[PDB]
DNA sequence: AGGTAGTCACAGCTGATTGCGCT
DNA sequence: GCGCAATCAGCTGTGACTACCT
C-alpha cells in the first residue's frame, strides 16, 4: 500500500511469523503465493498449491502462484472443503495469512454448489438446491429469453426450468457475473438413460504418475467435470484423452485443429483403446466412414461451425449428429477456441463433459479469461522443469544468438517504415551466414534439424539457395506427408524447412536441432509449440534474431512464456570458427545484389 | 576478390560486439585460470559449436 | 589495493621493523602464494644461502613462470635477500629476523602477544558473541547510513573528515552536509572486508598527518587479526598514540568496549575477517533476498527494481532500466556481479557456475549500451594537396602525442584540442620554411 | 580545418547517424564530414539531441520489462 | 491531448469445378 | 465416355499496422 520505493510493501499487513521459518511458503494481501522450492516438504506444499492455485512462474529456486476465483472454484471441486484449505493454508505461511484472503477464500467457495447445470433428453436445465436463488436470478433480463415458452413454473420434485440451447453461452457468461458460477458435473456411474458403449484399453499402455495426477483430479469424486490439461507436446497428451475416454465409457467425439490432426487421434485410438473400426469413424469430408451409427467420432473444427452450404451427406451426418448426447467431448488445441467461430461450436452440439487438451495455454487478446466459462476451469498445469529432471523431456539448451545487421541492410532498414522492412531483417546476410554454419556443424554431428521460417517469400531464396526441401504449405498433401515420412529414416537428408505449417500439432519426427528465423511478432503460442516439436543437454534450439531492429524486441517480448516456464535464454554473439570455413555471401558484392531483388517486391 | 573478402569480414566479424569486447580481452586477466572448477562449469554450460 | 601492493611501496626500513612482531611475519607469510609457502618452509632451518639456480631447479620448467612470480613477490617484499655467496655466485638466505619470529610464532617462545587476561579476573559487564555480532553490525550499518546522509546516523567530525580525505563525499559549501560521489556508490557496492581493508589503508596513507606511528598500528592490527573471537585482552601496555586508534576502531565497530577508561578490549568478527548469504538469484532476473535491515534493501535498490517487501524477505526485479540507472549512477557492471556473487544464498552454492551465466552475460551486455557511442573532442586536418606533406605533419602530430584518429587513405588526421595550436604552428613554420 | 567532436562507433550506428543528417530528423545538416566507414565528424554543439535519438532508437526496440 | 474496425501477410478448412488416364 | 485426383473460390484464424472522435 507504500510506495517508498514503489514496491507494494505488506510488512505490517502479515506479521504473524511465529517459530520460525519452517513453512516455505509466503501469501500476498490482493493475491500471490511464493513457494521455496528448496525445502524439505516441497512436493506436499507443491501439491497442495496445484490443487488451489495455478502458476505463474516455475523458476529454479523460487515458485510464484496466483489466488485466483477460477483455481478457488477447481479446489472446491475436489473433495477440499474450506476449512480444510484454510486450516493447511495457515498450517503453511511462515507470514499469517492476511484478512483480505480469507474473505475473498469464502466469497469465492461459498457460490460453488448452489446452481447446477444439467443435460437429459437432448434438453439443458439449470437446478439450484435453493429455490431462492432462482428468484433472485429471475429479474435479470437475460435468462428470462432463455425459457420458452417463459416456463411457468417447471414444477419437479429442488427447482430447476429449462433454458435456451443456442443461449448457453450468455448465461454461462452472466452467472459468474452473478456469481453463481456453473459446475458441469457428469455422474457416469448412473445414467441408464445413455448407450454407454463397450470401449475398454489395453493393459499395456502405462502412464507416468503425472498423467495418474491429472486423471485423478479430473475424477475426484466418481464424476468427471470439464477442465483443462496442459502437456508438453512431447510427453503424454493423447495418452490422458484416451485414458479419460475409456474411463467416461461413453461416446466420444474428438475435435481437432487440421485435417491431419484426425488421422494421428485415430491412430492413438487404435493404438491404446482396443476399438474395432467399425465403430471409430473420421468425419473430414474425405471417405465418410459412415459416421452414422458411430461409438467414436473424430472431426476437425472450421466443418463443424460452417456458416455457409454444406454438403449433403455431410448436412445428413450433421442432422444425424446434433440429435443425441456425447460423452467427454475433446477438444485438441484449445488454447485457440476463444474464435470467431469457434466458440459456437461447443453451441452447436450437445455433451456432458468438455475436456480440453493443449501445450501452450497463452494467447494474446486475453481471451483466455473467456475459456474458463467457455469450457471449465485450468485443472493441471505441468511443471515442465521437474517434468524435464526426471528424464521423460529431453532438456533443450535454449539459445538467442543474434547477428548485426549488414551495413548494406540497415540503410533501408532505417530508410523505410511502411511494413517493407520486414524483409529486410528477414533476409540480413548475417543472419543467413549464421544459420548456414549452425546447418553445416549440426549436419556434421549427426542432429535433425527443422529450420522455422515465416514469410515464406524470403524462405524461397533461403532453401533454395542451400538446396534443401522445404515446405511452402500450400504445395499438396501427399508432398509434405512424403517429406515428413522420409526425413527421419534417411541419413542422406536431415534438416528441412518449415513455413509456419508446424505451428500446430502434427506428426513431426523426433527432431534436436531447431532453429528459427523470422516468425510472428509476440506469438508465445508459437514460439512455445516451436520449441515443443523438439522435447519428447539431449537437444537444443536456436533462434536468430537481427540486432537493431523489431525482431529484437520481439524475441524479448515472447521469451517470457519460457521463462515463467523455467527456460534460460542464453546469448550467443560470436560463433566460434565462423571464418573457418567458406560461407555464402563471402563478399559485398552478393550482398549488395541482394538488396535489389529483395527490394524486387513493390507490392503496391 | 581477396582484399573484398577482408574487408567484409572485417565488417561482419567485428561489427557492434567486438569493438569493446576484444578491447576488454586486450585488458583482462591474462594469465591462467581461477580454478578448474571454472573451467568445468563453462564447458558444460558452452554450447557444442563453442568447445570446437 | 591489496596488503602485497602497501607492502611493496614502503620503504626497507619500514619493512624490517614490521617483521620485529611475531604476529606480523605470519600475516605476511599467509598472503604469499602457494609455492612461496613452500619454499620459506624449506627455508626455515636454514642458517647458510643456497644457489639461485639450486632454488630454481625445484620447480619444473613448465611452471618455472610461477617461480619468477613468486621469486619477484618475495624479493619485493623483502623476506629474502640476495647474498654475495663466495665464488662468484650468488646465495639466498632468508631475513633473521624474520626468520627468528616466524619460528616463535610457530614453535614458540618469547612472551605472549598480549600482556595479560587474567590480573583482572573476569569481566563485571562480559557480553556475548551475538551481542558482540549485533553491535559491530549496528556500528558499520550507522557509518554506511552516515555515508549516504540519513539523519540518523550521527558519527564523528573527525570519521567524516576522513571520508572526504577518502573522496567518497565532498563539502561543496561549509556547515551543509556533504553529499556522496560516485566513488562512494562504488565503495557501497564493495564487499564489507573490502570496504574495511581499503578503509584501513586510506587510514595507514593518512596516518602521517596524525603523526602516528605506522609500525605499531600495522602490528596491533595483525595482532588483532589473529585473535580468538570472543576473548578479550589487556588495553594496557600499548602507547596513547595506540589509544586514539583503539578509540577509532571501537567507533568503527571492530572492536569492543565498555567505556574509554576501560583495561579490557574484544575483539569482534569483523576484526578477524580484517586480514582477509541471503540473495536467491532467478534465471527470470528476480531476487530474493532474506534480510531486513535497510542497508541491504538499498543496495539491491541501487541497480534493481523493487517489486514486494515481506517482514522477512524482498522481491525485486533487475530489469534494463534499473540497471541502465546505476551505471549512470557510477557504478559498473563487474562490482555489481560480484556484489551478487558474494551475497550468494548457500542454496545457490551448489549451482556451477553460483550466478546463472545468462543474468551475467545480460548484465555486461546492458552495460556495454550506454558506451556504444564514443566521443572525443579534437580538430580535423582534411586540406592536404600532397601524400608527402600528410606523412610529415602525422608523424609530427605521433611525435607531440595528439593524435586521435588517423586515415591515410585519404589524408584525414584528428588532433586533441590542446594540440591544435602546436600543430598549426608548425605547419605555418613549414610553410615559411618551403 | 575543422573542429569538432569524432565519434566512433559501429558500422550500423554511423548509417543511422547518415539517414538522420539526410533525412534532417535533427532540422539541420550538422553531421557534415565523413572520414571512415565506422568513424564520423560532429559539431559538438548538438550532442545531446544526438544522444536522446540514439537512446530513443535503443530503447524502441528494447521491450522494457517494467 | 490519447485508443479500435479495416487491411495485409500467411496458413488452415471445406464446397464445388476440371483437365488427365484406358488390360 | 466414366472415374480419380489436382485446382480454385470462399470463408476463417493470428498477429501486426493504420486513419478519425471524447
Amino acid at each position: 500500500k507504500v510506495d517508498e520505493y514503489g514496491a507494494k510493501d505488506y510488512r505490517l499487513q502479515m506479521p504473524l511469523k511465529d517459530d520460525h521459518t519452517s513453512r516455505p511458503l509466503w501469501v500476498a494481501p490482493d493475491g500471490h503465493i511464493f513457494l521455496e522450492a528448496f525445502s524439505p516438504v516441497y512436493k506436499y506444499a507443491q501439491d497442495f498449491l496445484v490443487a488451489i492455485a495455478e502458476p505463474v512462474c516455475r523458476p529454479t529456486h523460487v515458485h510464484e502462484y496466483k489466488l485466483t476465483a477460477y483455481s478457488l472454484y477447481a479446489a472446491v471441486s475436489v473433495g477440499l472443503q474450506t476449512s480444510d484449505i484454510t486450516e493447511y493454508l495457515r498450517k503453511l505461511s511462515k507470514t499469517g495469512v492476511p484478512d483480505g484472503i480469507m474473505q475473498f477464500i469464502k466469497l469465492c467457495t461459498v457460490s460453488y454448489g448452489k446452481v447446477k447445470l444439467v443435460l437429459k433428453h437432448n434438453r439443458y436445465f439449470v437446478e439450484s438446491c435453493h429455490p431462492d436463488v432462482i428468484q433472485h436470478l429471475l429479474q435479470d433480463p437475460v435468462i428470462r429469453e432463455c425459457r420458452l415458452r417463459n416456463s411457468e413454473g417447471e414444477a419437479t420434485e429442488t427447482v430447476s426450468f429449462e433454458v435456451k440451447q443456442e443461449m448457453i453461452e450468455e448465461l454461462q457468461k452472466r452467472c459468474i457475473h452473478l456469481e453463481y458460477p456453473l459446475l458441469a458435473e457428469y455422474d457416469f456411474r448412473n445414467d441408464s438413460v445413455n448407450p454407454d458403449i463397450n470401449i475398454d484399453l489395453k493393459p499395456t499402455a502405462v502412464l507416468r504418475p503425472y498423467q495418474e495426477k491429472s486423471l485423478r483430479k479430473m475424477f475426484g469424486n466418481g464424476r468427471a467435470r470439464s477442465g483443462v490439461i496442459v502437456l508438453p507436446c512431447g510427453a503424454g497428451k493423447s495418452l490422458v484423452g484416451v485414458t479419460a475416454a475409456c474411463t467416461v465409457r461413453k461416446r466420444c467425439l474428438v475435435l481437432g485443429n487440421s485435417a491431419v490432426s484426425v488421422e494421428q487421434w485415430k491412430a492413438q485410438f487404435k493404438m491404446w483403446s482396443t476399438i474395432d473400426d467399425s465403430q471409430i469413424c473420421r468425419f473430414t469430408s474425405d471417405a465418410k466412414d459412415k459416421p452414422i451409427g458411430c461409438s467414436v467420432a473424430i472431426s476437425t473444427y472450421s466443418m463443424l461451425g460452417h456458416t455457409t452450404k454444406r454438403s449433403w451427406e455431410a448436412e445428413r451426418v450433421m442432422e444425424w449428429l446434433k440429435t443425441q448426447e456425447w460423452g467427454l467431448m475433446i477438444l485438441d488445441e484449445v488454447h485457440t477456441i476463444p474464435a470467431k467461430m469457434f466458440r459456437r461450436v461447443l453451441t452447436i452440439v450437445q455433451a456432458h463433459c468438455k475436456l480440453g487438451l493443449t501445450a501452450t495455454l497463452v494467447r494474446e487478446d486475453d481471451k483466455i479469461v473467456d475459456l474458463n466459462f467457455l469450457i471449465g476451469p485450468k485443472l493441471y498445469e505441468a511443471n515442465w522443469m521437474e517434468l524435464q529432471n526426471n528424464g521423460y523431456i529431453a532438456k533443450v539448451q535454449c539459445a538467442e544468438v543474434w547477428c548485426p545487421m549488414s551495413p548494406e541492410f540497415y540503410r533501408e532498414y532505417v530508410a523505410i517504415k511502411t511494413k517493407k522492412r520486414i524483409l529486410l531483417y528477414t533476409m540480413n546476410p548475417n543472419k543467413f551466414r549464421a544459420c548456414q554454419f549452425l546447418i553445416k556443424f549440426h549436419e556434421r554431428r549427426n542432429d535433425k534439424i527443422i529450420v522455422f521460417a515465416d514469410n515464406v517469400f524470403a524462405l524461397k531464396e533461403y532453401a533454395i539457395r542451400l538446396n534443401k526441401p522445404y515446405i511452402y504449405g500450400p504445395t499438396s498433401q501427399g508432398e509434405r506427408m512424403q517429406i515428413l515420412q522420409n526425413f527421419k529414416h534417411n541419413p542422406k537428408i536431415n534438416t528441412i524447412f518449415i513455413s509456419k505449417v508446424g505451428d500446430t500439432s502434427f506428426d513431426l519426427p523426433e527432431a534436436n536441432v531447431l532453429i528459427q528465423i523470422s516468425s510472428h511478432g509476440g506469438s508465445r503460442r508459437q514460439e512455445a509449440q516451436r520449441l515443443g516439436r523438439v522435447l519428447r543437454y539431449n537437444a537444443f534450439f536456436y533462434s536468430l534474431v537481427s540486432q537493431d531492429t523489431q525482431e529484437m524486441a520481439y524475441s524479448t517480448k515472447r521469451q517470457r512464456f519460457l521463462v515463467d516456464q523455467g527456460y534460460s535464454f542464453k546469448v550467443i554473439t560470436k560463433l566460434a570458427g565462423m571464418e573457418e570455413e567458406d560461407l555464402a555471401f563471402s563478399t559485398k558484392e552478393e550482398q549488395q545484389q541482394l538488396l535489389q531483388k529483395v527490394l524486387a517486391a513493390t507490392d503496391l | 576478390g581477396t582484399s573484398s573478402q577482408a574487408e567484409a569480414a572485417r565488417i561482419l566479424a567485428a561489427s557492434w560486439p567486438q569493438n569493446r569486447e576484444d578491447e576488454e580481452k586486450q585488458k583482462l586477466k591474462g594469465g591462467p585460470k581461477k580454478t578448474k572448477r571454472e573451467k568445468k562449469a563453462a564447458a558444460s554450460h558452452l554450447f557444442p559449436f563453442e568447445k570446437l | 589495493r591489496n596488503l602485497q601492493e602497501f607492502l611493496g611501496g614502503l620503504s626497507p626500513g619500514v619493512l624490517d621493523r614490521l617483521y620485529g612482531h611475531p604476529a606480523t611475519c605470519l600475516a605476511v607469510f599467509r598472503e604469499l602464494p602457494s609455492l612461496a609457502k613452500n619454499w620459506v618452509m624449506r627455508m626455515l632451518f636454514l642458517e647458510q644461502p643456497l644457489p639461485q639456480a639450486a632454488v630454481a631447479l625445484w620447480v619444473k620448467k613448465e611452471f618455472s613462470k610461477a617461480q619468477e612470480e613468486s621469486t619477484g613477490l618475495l624479493s619485493g617484499l623483502r623476506i629474502w635477500h640476495t647474498q654475495l655467496l663466495p665464488g662468484g655466485l650468488q646465495g639466498l638466505i632468508l631475513n633473521p629476523i624474520f626468520r627468528q619470529n616466524l619460528r616463535i610464532a610457530l614453535l614458540g617462545g618469547g612472551k605472549a602477544w598480549s600482556d595479560d587476561t587474567s590480573q583482572l579476573g573476569p569481566d563485571k559487564h562480559a557480553r556475548d558473541v551475538p551481542s558482540l555480532d549485533k553491535y559491530a553490525e549496528e556500528r558499520w550499518e550507522v557509518v554506511l547510513h552516515f555515508m549516504v546522509g540519513s539523519p540518523s546516523a550521527a558519527v564523528s567530525q573527525d570519521l567524516a573528515q576522513l571520508l572526504s580525505q577518502a573522496g567518497l563525499m565532498k563539502s561543496t559549501e561549509p556547515g551543509e552536509p556533504p553529499c556522496i560521489t560516485s566513488a562512494g556508490f562504488q565503495f557501497l557496492l564493495l564487499d564489507t572486508p573490502a570496504q574495511l581493508w581499503y578503509f584501513m589503508l586510506q587510514y595507514l596513507q593518512t596516518a602521517q598527518s596524525r603523526g602516528m606511528d605506522l609500525v605499531e598500528i600495522l602490528s596491533f592490527l595483525f595482532q588483532l587479526s589473529f585473535s580468538t573471537l570472543g576473548k578479550d585482552y589487556s588495553v594496557e601496555g600499548m602507547s596513547d598514540s595506540l589509544l586514539n586508534f583503539l578509540q577509532h576502531l571501537r567507533e568503527f565497530g571492530l572492536v569492543f568496549q565498555r567505556k574509554r577508561k576501560s583495561r579490557r578490549y574484544y575483539p569482534t568478527r569483523l576484526a578477524i575477517n580484517l586480514s582477509s548469504g541471503f540473495i536467491v538469484v532467478e534465471t527470470n532476473y528476480r531476487l530474493y533476498a532474506y534480510t531486513e535491515s535497510e542497508l541491504q534493501i538499498a543496495l539491491i535498490a541501487l541497480f534493481s527494481e523493487m517489486l514486494y517487501r515481506f517482514p522477512n524477505m524482498v522481491v525485486a526485479q533487475v530489469t534494463r532500466e534499473s540497471v541502465q540507472q546505476a551505471i549512470a549512477s557510477g557504478i559498473t557492471a563487474q562490482q555489481i556481479i560480484h556484489f551478487l556473487r558474494t551475497r550468494a544464498h548457500p542454496v545457490m552454492l551448489k549451482q556451477t557456475p553460483v550466478l546463472p551465466p545468462t543474468i551475467t552475460d545480460q548484465i555486461r551486455l546492458w552495460e556495454l549500451e550506454r558506451d556504444r557511442l564514443r566521443f572525443t573532442e579534437g580538430v580535423l586536418y582534411n586540406q592536404f594537396l600532397s601524400q608527402v606533406d600528410f606523412e610529415l605533419l602525422l608523424a609530427h602530430a605521433r611525435e607531440l602525442g595528439v593524435l586521435v584518429f588517423e586515415n591515410s587513405a585519404k589524408r584525414l588526421m584528428v588532433v586533441t584540442p590542446a594540440g591544435h595550436s602546436d600543430v598549426k604552428r608548425f605547419w605555418k613554420r613549414q610553410k615559411h620554411s618551403s | 580545418v575543422l573542429k569538432g567532436v569524432l565519434i566512433e562507433c559501429d558500422p550500423a550506428m554511423k548509417q543511422f547517424l547518415l539517414y538522420l543528417d539526410e533525412s534532417n530528423a535533427l532540422g539541420k545538416k550538422f553531421i557534415i564530414q565523413d572520414i571512415d566507414d565506422t568513424h564520423v565528424f560532429v559539431i559538438a554543439e548538438l550532442v545531446n539531441v544526438l544522444q536522446e535519438r540514439v537512446g530513443e532508437l535503443m530503447d524502441q526496440n528494447a521491450f522494457s520489462l517494467t
